[PDB]
């Protein structure tokens, strides 16, 4: 009875295994969208940066 | 007193030999049972973690 018993409790450790690492696994690529449209903004952002300053250094 | 010290002696050596025949076929099948309990104690406490 206590082996029937031992059993059931570890097929609920791979349930919450399983269901946890699949909310990360969800969550990943999330990051990894967003992380490169952050990435595509800064890229954008240095390139204003220098370009306002060409066109002001040439204006003179 | 006499006739309890003769059931003492009867009954006793009748249950140490109870006793240690049982625990021969039983201290192995506790070990069984309370080694299996322990691991009730540990599928438990990984279970809230998760």
């Amino acid at each position: 009875a206590l082996e029937v018993q031992l059993e059931l409790l570890e097929k609920e450790l791979v349930n919450t295994k399983k269901l946890s690492q699949g909310c990360n696994r969800k969550r990943k690529h999330y990051q990894m969208e967003v992380g490169a449209r952050l990435a595509e903004a800064e890229v954008k952002f240095g390139q204003l940066l220098q370009s306002s300053i060409q066109c002001r250094v040439a204006t003179l | 007193t006499n006739d309890i010290q003769r059931d003492l002696a009867k009954k006793a050596l009748e249950c140490n030999k109870l006793e240690n025949r049982v625990y021969d076929l039983v201290r192995s099948s506790y070990e069984q049972r309370n080694f299996l309990i322990k691991k009730i104690s540990h599928a438990w406490k990984a279970l809230q973690t998760e």
